[PDB]
């Protein structure tokens, strides 16, 4: 199956079955955007095995979508910098 | 009765050799337990767009819950080319070509008069956003 729901809080909702490892990057994430000053209307996160992907929702725009392939396991801190950039740009 | 019902959105894909990239286009059109959908890949090997890629497919689409579908699809084509304005049939690999012999599993995660948001199939999981029309 896909990962549940395992990290959520304000506008967050991250979707992996590492629950350690969704936290740390739910925090990472709400610090980062805040460091930017951009709030998500919502920010959904997917970590599977060899995939990363996330959707950007924004009111009244189209949603930012995002596929990242990792062939090497990424860390929370990278993670979290690969969707703020993405956000970002 | 079955009114259509219409859902689009794009994503950007980066490979893991960060080689290429693929801008991909998804539209998708539901009536009753059927659907039919294009989607349109754009590569980005150089900064610089060097092939195109259409994909059509058809078929049921299961409702096991308000949350959970399944794609049956019926047939899959693919089509390539260098330009938009002249594709070309493509021989589908065996990989893609077997997409029609797995239910693909559709788990909604958030589901407004709007959008949708899903974990779905492509990659072997992959969390979107649709937009409705
Ligand atoms: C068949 C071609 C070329 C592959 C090759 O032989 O190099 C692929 C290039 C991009 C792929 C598509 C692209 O990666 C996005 C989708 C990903 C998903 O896992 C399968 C369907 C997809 C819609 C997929 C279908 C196959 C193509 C269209
Ligand atoms: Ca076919």
């Amino acid at each position: 199956d896909y990962p549940s729901l395992s990290f959520q809080q304000d506008y967050v909702y991250i979707f992996s079955s590492d629950f350690q490892l969704s936290e740390e990057l739910g925090v990472a994430l709400i610090n980062a955007l805040s460091a930017k000053e951009i709030v998500p209307e919502r920010l959904y996160v997917m970590l599977n095995d060899k995939t990363i992907s996330f959707s950007f929702i924004s009111k009244n725009k189209k949603s930012k979508n995002r596929v990242l392939s990792t062939e090497k396991k990424l860390n929370y801190k990278h993670i979290s910098e690969y969707i703020v950039n993405e956000i970002e740009y | 009765q079955d009114p259509v019902h219409f859902y689009e959105t794009s994503y950007k894909y980066q490979a893991a050799d960060s080689t290429y990239m693929h801008d991909v286009a998804i539209n998708v059109s539901i009536k009753g337990n059927h659907f039919t959908s294009d989607i349109i890949i754009r590569e980005l090997v150089k900064s610089e767009n060097k092939n195109y890629y259409n994909v059509i497919g058809h078929g049921d689409i299961i409702q096991k819950n308000t949350h959970q579908y399944y794609l049956n699809f019926d047939n899959i084509d693919v089509y390539t080319g260098t330009n938009k304005a002249n594709m070309k049939p493509y021989k589908e690999p065996t990989s893609i070509s077997s997409l029609i012999n797995k239910s693909n599993n559709i788990r909604v995660v958030y589901l407004s008069e709007e959008y949708v948001v899903v974990e779905f199939f492509f990659y072997d999981g992959q969390i979107i956003t649709l937009h409705r029309y």
